[PDB]
């Protein structure tokens, strides 16, 4: 993604060492998981709430006439 | 002599004119109203469909 090869050897392989594992991507990291669960629900609260894996179909209405 | 004859003429054509003018109005106004009455209805309906597509899609 970026450069220097001895330092980046330490890091760029460590980009993908994380990705070079995917059940806990050499660490998902319990803290990451915990705060993730916090923000993911809290995000949900900060969102609109009508389930995000469901289609909001239509509604119908009838306007004032005298 | 002259007065009473002219008084009756004035009043006579008056009741004529007013009665035909009153008549002409009630038709036209009401034809009028019918324009509008449908309108006022039908308008809001299309719109509601219109905005509803907005709202639900969002």
């Amino acid at each position: 993604l970026d450069p220097v090869q001895k330092l980046f050897v330490d890091k760029i392989r460590e980009y993908r060492t994380k990705r070079q594992t995917s059940g806990g991507p050499v660490d998902a990291g319990p803290e990451y998981q915990q705060d993730l669960d916090r923000e993911l629900f809290k995000l949900k609260q900060m969102y609109g709430k009508a389930d995000m894996n469901t289609f909001p179909n239509f509604t119908f209405e009838d306007p004032k006439f005298e | 002599q002259l007065e009473e004859v002219k008084q009756a003429s004035i009043k006579q054509i008056q009741d004529a004119i007013d009665m035909e003018k009153s008549q002409q109005a009630l038709v036209q106004k009401r034809h009028y109203l019918f324009d509008v009455q449908r309108n006022n209805i039908a308008m809001a309906l299309e719109v509601t469909y219109r905005e509803r597509l907005h709202r639900v899609y969002r």
